[PDB]
């Protein structure tokens, strides 16, 4: 905030929606819930400057766990080179992932 | 960066309970208060551990005492059970608003027999 | 009284709508303060159980804490009953 | 990042070119203006519905209770100037080049 | 006299009676009695597909009872 | 437009500002800016005048524009952080994004050409609240996000404005005109220190304020609103144009007079960060906004032009109106230069 | 076919985007809008969220209701435009169909897009999350708290909104 | 078996609004001391057959000035949004069990009226064009209404879910809790579907068309079909929503009798005041909503949130 | 599938309607059957020039008010909360502005119908 009037005045306006980790209606836990938990507790307190250094694996799997960029890649991978495989006829899919 | 500890296949190998959702519902409150502590520490470790890879045998101890349930209504009062989930079974939306009666019969059964 | 009553019975006679929808209007908020039932309906939201009542670890030294759901100890609403 | 948020990103950015380009028409200019709506709308309601941010599913409705005030706003303004000009085609209110 | 009004309702009455009765009776016959399940909710669809699984023939309305387990 | 309407339409739009500066969620700080062009548009037509109209017009396309892009930025960064507090952008898309989101509000770079003519338009009284008040707002944003900020974008922004501010400026006859692009001109001054000291663009801002607001409400009391009218009030009021000029030397930045102290003092900020060249050049191109504020100071009481024979009356009568702060107003934008240390206040 | 239907909806949702962009005539925009938000409604129900996708179904509609009310009313032209009618809307037009199915075929082919951000092909049904969600629905229970969690909320947008009905009537009243 | 489902509930509803045309002149003449058609087939049991296979064999004809593809399409609009619209109805059992019918019918029932300016606007005519500038603003402001009253109404409820009404209302009427919404739900739902208080979309009087201003065999079928069809669900959606009734879960048969049944008696009372009341001008019927039923809407609705939290009884929500 | 096959049902009954309807009656049809309709004598051309209506004004305002129904159409779940109080205040809040934009609105002419 430019001119902080909720910690001075000691009120809440905008301080429940900000995060994901807050008191949700019912507890109704978030996506990334722990994610951003760990996040938030690193780097509470030390500074934008020392946080984009210190804690930055903690925002890599937050980030990752929004969106999940490289989980998605990896999945992207696994079914492109088993459709090639499967279609050169190397191995079919086991009768598990049949019926 | 790094594993993943899958467990073994054999670990998720236990006995799985056969029964069908009315089945379950009919059952509820006698089932909730006769089988309750298994349920509540196989729980615990869910929300402690935040973790089932480490509460599988917790897991493992409410299947079997789901199954003793199970294994005593049948041999006492499997007739008003019967007739009782299969009445509940009827109803699209599976209210005991509609199953007093079968009700009355299936809690005095085991009342006064289990 | 007086200039209160003539205002009250002209506009009864010419906007019969208007006045009606002011009283209703005007009862909408005041009897909820003042009714009873208020906190019943409070109790009645807190009492659904939609979340799982998560155990709590015994370390002892919990009296209340009931151990099993049909003890005595612990959060009872049988006034939801005769209510 | 799927391919459905390539499709509302990529559709506001021909709002954007949309809006950029009026060539005829105030009321068409407006109608790019809603447009934008729609695809910030539709992808914030993907975001907290995906990432279960379920106090922020407020988000989208308070998007449109500002979303069509400005829709008010702009048609009223298009009221006067086709009214005391007689069109909608934004090119005759040049007036105030000098 | 206006009973000659009556045949006027009556071929609607029925016309407008079939899709009352057809639509409780297509979910009776497709679900083999028992009325078809709603799921307004998440946790009465896990129920559902539970009785998907369990049923073996891959049918939600096809319940096993007790003797399912022994 | 009655007056009680009139009240409560302001006070929408400093409650809509003050949102702004005291929000820390995007989506509220997106509201604070979507009430403050709602209420605003009324203002601006609040004569009814045929130019108003598509003066308002422009002012609503044009920040409508930045308001939607302004919010397409904020989703971005929802998007690749989950975050709505106003701490930093984790996409440079979404800041890059948002600077020219900013920018139309603040009409800085080529996103300027609604400045001149939405001034022209309207009314003095509304130009007066248009050229001071919208832009606490948009800056304010820019000063808590002034940490992930493209140096390469933001200092372009600036010096873009400055070059064009002053350059439209010497071919400007109308008073609002001129001082558009003389605004224009100050936009590029304060935004230009914006990524390296964040309290100096706020001693800039407090500085132009008062420059735009004593020089306005001298355009009010004289009643003028080209060159040619502005010229007869030194045969009516030769103390308002007198004052005049030293308003006008200062909003040249001639020391030394107050209006030094942001262009001084930001010099000094930002040769701390080894930036030489561009300084020199706002240095020079500065100039060009004190061409067309001394030939409206010889245009006003330097020289004294011929008046008219109407003005008899005139003189016979005096002004009912009543500028308050003006005689403070000057003060400030004309000698606070020995209390310049007093930067360490908003320090 | 029914693999993923919200590239499918989300496809229409553009090609009804690119219409009214692309400057027709203020009615015949309407349509083209009017078939985005709806199809636009089905991708949010697609994806769980039921009560806003018909939210954005109703106030739209309302919506651009008034729009092409207006349009008719003081906008329209002695001899209104249409999709071909004038070169400059038929290129206008033309010009964002073939845009759209440029993106597309370079979406669907390598499934690796690096325009601005990043943008692979897998299946938008993989993004979805297992598990329940009790007896309520999540996003009904969410923007129900806006009377509990967001007073704030309220109080900004309920003024604003009285703002607006003043604001109207001031800017269109005149003289 | 779900085709034929869609299939058993297409061809009745067609059939409804068929022999609707019947009862509507029949109960019309006897009203006015006529006796409707009795002549094609007994009783004229055959009446709106012999007019509908009429209007399929008479020429059709696109206006020399339309605008042929919205002239088309309107008709498509009007039909498909009025049978789309009966899917969500709890007959016994709903056909789809949408957890958000009531919104469902709200929207769709909001886009019935693109059909009828989409018609007046292609057809490029000033009676047409008068008659489609009528109808939007009279719809509108007319909704404005429509959403409060099924608000305040269904706060009682707990949800948007048709199927619930059913438990709702399972010992005492809804109209005995909220009589005073029901009067202007059907006032309007008599506006929505534009029957003859407020039939000024038509305006034959003074418009002579407007529903269908130079629309032909087909497409004024269609125009024709897509409202009667509005005019027995409007009624079935307001026989479901405060006159409930008795639902046995295994012998459904009763309640679709008695739906039908209070369906039958509403959509009488529709005809009944289309030949007893003269017709609104148009200030008027905005003037009576904007001016007279919205003040009473809005204090209505207050009382509706208020009334289940000071009488402690807040229906639950699933 | 159970929602699109219905969808898709009724535009295909309805496109099919339209098919017989313009195919099935053949047509003997010439420029003067094509005219716009007039009641009679020939128009005086119009039906697309700018037919400026007055109740623009409460047209508008019923978007504002529709806005209002879409911020109050949550209550049949906001009254499933433990703070009823703040839920009972917000509430009739947002029907107080409601009605008081609609009183404002109704006392400086408003909807009253322009002549
Ligand atoms: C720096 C920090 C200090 C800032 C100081 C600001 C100084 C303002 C000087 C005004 C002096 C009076 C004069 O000759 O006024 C001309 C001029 C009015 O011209 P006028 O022709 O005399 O007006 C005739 C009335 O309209 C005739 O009345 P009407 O019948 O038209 O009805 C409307 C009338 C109604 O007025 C009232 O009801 C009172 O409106 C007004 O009088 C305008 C003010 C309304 C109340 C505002 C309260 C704000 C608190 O004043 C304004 O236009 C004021 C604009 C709004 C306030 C200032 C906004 C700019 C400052 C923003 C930056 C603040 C600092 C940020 C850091
Ligand atoms: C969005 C896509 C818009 C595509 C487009 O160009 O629509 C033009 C279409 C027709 O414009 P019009 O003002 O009726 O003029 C038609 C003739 O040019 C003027 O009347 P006409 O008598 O010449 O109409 C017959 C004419 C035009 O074709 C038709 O009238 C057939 C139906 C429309 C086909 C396009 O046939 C041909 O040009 C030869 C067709 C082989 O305008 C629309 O608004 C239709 C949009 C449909 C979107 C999908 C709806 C589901
Ligand atoms: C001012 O006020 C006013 C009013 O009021 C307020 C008014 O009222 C009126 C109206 C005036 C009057 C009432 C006065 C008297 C006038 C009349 C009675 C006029 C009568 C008008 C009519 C239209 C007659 C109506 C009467 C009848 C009998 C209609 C009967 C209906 C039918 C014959 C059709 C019924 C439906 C059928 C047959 C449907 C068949 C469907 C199928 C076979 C299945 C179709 C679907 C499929 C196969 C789906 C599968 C296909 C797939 C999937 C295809 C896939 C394809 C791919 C390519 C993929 C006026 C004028 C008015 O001024
Ligand atoms: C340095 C400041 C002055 C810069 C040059 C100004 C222009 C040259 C001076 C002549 C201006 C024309 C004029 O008429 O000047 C006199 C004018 C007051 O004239 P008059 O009303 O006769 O005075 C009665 C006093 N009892 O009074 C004035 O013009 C007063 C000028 C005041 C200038 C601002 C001072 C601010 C504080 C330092």
């Amino acid at each position: 905030p430019f001119f902080d009037v909720q910690k001075r005045l000691g009120l809440d306006l905008d301080r429940w929606m900000t995060i994901q980790s807050a008191e949700q209606p019912h507890k109704i836990p978030g996506r990334c819930h722990a994610f951003e938990k760990e996040w938030i507790e690193c780097a509470h307190g030390i500074g934008g400057i020392r946080a984009e250094k210190e804690c930055k694996i903690e925002f890599d799997d937050f980030v990752e766990c929004l969106l999940r960029q490289k989980t998605m890649k990896r999945l992207s991978a696994i079914k492109r080179q088993r459709d090639k495989l499967i279609k050169e006829g190397k191995y079919t899919p086991p009768p598990h992932h049949l019926g | 960066p790094g594993i993943v500890e899958l467990p073994t296949l054999e670990d998720l190998k236990v006995q799985e309970v056969k029964v069908s959702s009315s089945v379950l519902k009919a059952a509820a409150h006698h089932y909730g208060a006769q089988c309750d502590k298994p349920n509540k520490e196989f729980m615990l470790c869910r929300w402690e551990e935040k973790d089932p890879r480490r509460c599988l045998e917790e897991g493992k101890l409410v299947n079997q005492c789901a199954l003793d349930f199970f294994r005593q209504i049948k041999r006492h009062c499997a007739e008003p059970f019967t007739e009782y989930w299969t009445c509940i079974d009827y109803s699209g939306l599976q209210l005991f608003r509609h199953c007093r009666k079968q009700q009355a019969k299936f809690d005095e059964c085991v009342l006064d027999k289990l | 009284a007086g200039r209160i009553a003539s205002f009250l019975k002209n506009a009864w006679a010419k906007e019969p709508v208007l006045v009606a929808s002011f009283a209703i209007g005007g009862l909408a908020i005041i009897l909820p303060s003042l009714s009873p039932y208020t906190n019943y309906a409070i109790r009645i939201n807190r009492a659904t159980p939609y979340n799982y009542p998560v155990p709590l670890r015994d370390d002892g030294n919990m009296p209340d804490v009931p151990s099993h759901p049909q003890d005595p100890q612990g959060p009872s609403l049988e006034w939801l009953k005769n209510l | 990042m799927p391919l459905v948020y390539m499709n509302i990103i990529m559709a506001f950015a021909i709002a954007l070119a949309g809006l950029l380009m009026y060539r005829s028409h105030l009321m068409s200019s407006l109608l790019c203006l809603e447009g934008m709506m729609l695809s910030l709308f539709i992808m914030s309601t993907l975001i907290i519905l995906n990432t279960h941010f379920t106090l922020a599913n407020m988000m989208p409705i308070i998007l449109l209770v500002f979303a069509a005030c400005e829709a008010a706003l702009g048609l009223s303004l298009l009221v006067m100037v086709s009214n005391t000009y007689g069109t909608d085609y934004v090119q005759n209110l040049n007036l105030l080049q000098c | 006299m206006w009973f000659e009004i009556l045949p006027g309702i009556a071929v609607m009455a029925a016309c407008l009676f079939i899709p009352g009765m057809a639509t409780a009776h297509i979910h009776k016959f497709t679900n083999g009695g028992k009325e078809k399940r709603v799921a307004h909710f998440s946790y009465q669809w896990n129920l559902m597909e539970r009785d998907r699984c369990i049923s073996g023939v891959n049918r939600y309305h096809v319940t096993k009872g007790l003797e399912n387990i022994d | 437009m009655n007056p009680i309407i009139y009240t409560t339409l302001i006070m929408t739009v400093m409650s809509g500002t003050m949102l702004v500066m005291i929000s820390s969620h995007w989506l509220l700080i997106w509201i604070g800016f979507e009430m403050n062009l709602l209420a605003m548009i009324p203002v601006l037509m609040k004569n009814f005048n045929p130019r108003a109209t598509e003066a308002a017009t422009k002012y609503f396309l044009t920040q409508a524009t930045a308001s939607m892009m302004l919010m397409m930025a904020i989703i971005i960064n929802l998007l690749y952080s989950g975050q709505w507090t106003i701490t930093k952008m984790f996409n440079p898309v979404a800041m890059t994004m948002m600077t020219m989101a900013l920018a139309m509000k603040l009409g800085l770079s080529p996103f300027h050409f609604w400045v001149p003519e939405v001034t022209q338009g309207i009314s003095l009284q509304a130009g007066l609240l248009l050229l001071t008040w919208q832009k606490l707002a948009p800056l304010s944003v820019l000063c808590q996000i002034s940490q992930s900020i493209n140096p390469n974008l933001m200092l372009t922004m600036a010096m873009l404005s400055i070059l064009i501010g002053g350059w439209g400026g010497l071919n400007q006859t109308q008073l609002r005109k001129i001082m558009a692009y003389s605004s224009i001109a100050h936009m590029g001054w304060m935004t230009a220190v914006l990524p390296y000291n964040t309290t100096m663009t706020i001693l800039n801002l407090l500085i132009y304020i008062t420059m735009t607001l004593a020089m306005f409400m001298l355009l009010i009391h004289s009643s003028a609103t080209t060159t040619l009218s502005l010229s007869h009030t030194w045969n009516k009021m030769p103390v308002i144009t007198s004052l005049m000029m030293v308003t006008l030397l200062s909003m040249g930045g001639l020391p030394p007079l107050s209006g030094f102290m942001p262009k001084w003092m930001i010099i000094q900020e930002m040769t701390k960060n080894e930036s030489i060249i561009m300084p020199t050049l706002m240095a020079m191109t500065a100039l060009l906004n004190l061409y067309f504020y001394m030939r409206l100071a010889y245009s006003s009481s330097l020289t004294m032009f011929p008046s008219t024979n109407n003005m008899k009356m005139k003189w016979q009568f005096e002004h009912t109106k009543q500028m308050k702060l003006l005689p403070t107003m000057i003060v400030l934008s004309t000698l606070v230069l020995p209390m310049t240390p007093a930067l360490s206040s908003l320090n | 076919m029914t693999m993923y239907i919200a590239f499918i909806l989300s496809t229409i949702f553009v090609i009804g985007f690119v219409g009214f962009s692309s400057k027709p005539s203020p009615i015949y925009g309407g349509l083209g809008l009017i078939v985005s938000g709806g199809v636009g409604c089905g991708i949010v129900l697609n994806f769980g969220g039921s009560f806003l996708g018909l939210m954005v179904f109703l106030i739209y509609l309302g919506g651009m209701l008034v729009v092409f009310g207006y349009t008719t009313a003081m906008a329209t032209e002695m001899y209104p435009e249409v999709w071909v009618s004038n070169k400059t809307v038929f290129g206008a037009f033309v010009s964002g169909l073939m845009m759209e199915f440029c993106m597309v075929y370079y979406a669907l082919k390598e499934e690796e897009v690096e325009i601005i951000f990043k943008f692979n092909g897998l299946g938008d049904w993989v993004i979805y999350d297992t598990g329940d969600s009790g007896f309520f629905s999540e996003e009904a229970m969410g923007i129900a708290a806006l009377y509990s969690y967001g007073t704030w909320l309220v109080i900004v947008t309920g003024w604003s909104l009285l703002i607006g009905v003043v604001v109207i009537m001031e800017i269109t009243r005149g003289n | 078996m779900f085709m034929i489902n869609i299939l058993s509930l297409i061809i009745p509803i067609l059939l409804a609004v068929a022999f609707l045309t019947l009862v509507e002149r029949k109960v019309l003449g006897y009203m006015q001391l006529r006796k409707g058609p009795n002549v094609v087939g007994p009783y004229g049991l055959l009446q709106p057959i012999a007019d509908a296979l009429k209007l399929v064999t008479k020429e059709p004809l696109r206006p020399g000035t339309s605008s042929i593809s919205m002239f088309i399409i309107a008709p498509i609009l009007g039909l498909s949004l009025a049978l789309t619209m009966w899917v969500p109805l709890p007959m016994p059992y709903p056909l789809i069990n949408m957890n958000l019918g009531v919104l469902f019918m709200l929207a769709m029932s909001s886009l019935a009226v693109y059909s009828i300016l989409w018609s007046g606007w292609a057809s490029n005519s000033k009676y047409a064009l008068i008659g489609a500038l009528r109808a939007v603003a009279q719809t509108i402001s007319y909704e404005v209404t429509l959403a409060i009253i099924l608000l305040s109404v269904l706060l009682m409820n707990g949800s948007y879910t048709l199927s619930t009404l059913i438990t709702t209302q399972e010992h005492i009427w809804m109209i005995f809790t909220s009589w005073p919404l029901a009067m202007m739900w059907f006032i309007s739902t008599l506006a929505e579907t534009n029957r003859a208080p407020f039939d000024l979309t038509e305006g034959e009087s003074e418009l002579v068309s407007g529903f269908n201003v130079e629309y032909a065999a087909g497409p004024f079928a269609m125009f024709f079909m897509a409202e009667y069809a509005n005019i027995i669900m409007m009624n079935a959606f307001t026989a479901i929503l405060f006159l409930g009734a008795s639902h046995d879960p295994h012998t459904p048969e009763l309640y679709t009798i008695n739906f039908v049944l209070k369906t039958l008696a509403l959509t009488i009372t529709f005809l009944w005041i289309r030949a007893s009341y003269p017709r609104f001008r148009y200030d008027q019927l905005m003037h009576l909503l904007w001016k007279s039923f919205l003040p009473l809407t809005l204090a209505l609705c207050m009382w509706h949130i208020s009334l289940p939290i000071m009488t402690a009884s807040i229906p639950p929500q699933s | 599938m159970n929602i699109m096959l219905t969808l898709l049902t009724n535009v295909t009954l309805a496109s099919l309607l339209v098919l017989i309807a313009f195919w099935l009656p053949q047509l003997n049809a010439y420029s003067e059957k094509t005219s716009p309709y007039e009641c009679g004598f020939d128009p005086m051309g119009s039906a697309r020039l700018p037919f400026s209506m007055k109740f623009f004004l409460v047209a508008i305002t019923f978007l504002l008010f529709d806005l209002e129904i879409a911020l109050l159409l949550p209550l049949p779940w906001a009254s499933q909360t433990n703070n009823l109080k703040t839920m009972l205040t917000m509430a009739l809040f947002l029907l107080i502005l409601l009605a008081a934009s609609l009183a404002y609105e109704w006392t400086q002419k408003g909807l009253e119908w322009a002549e």
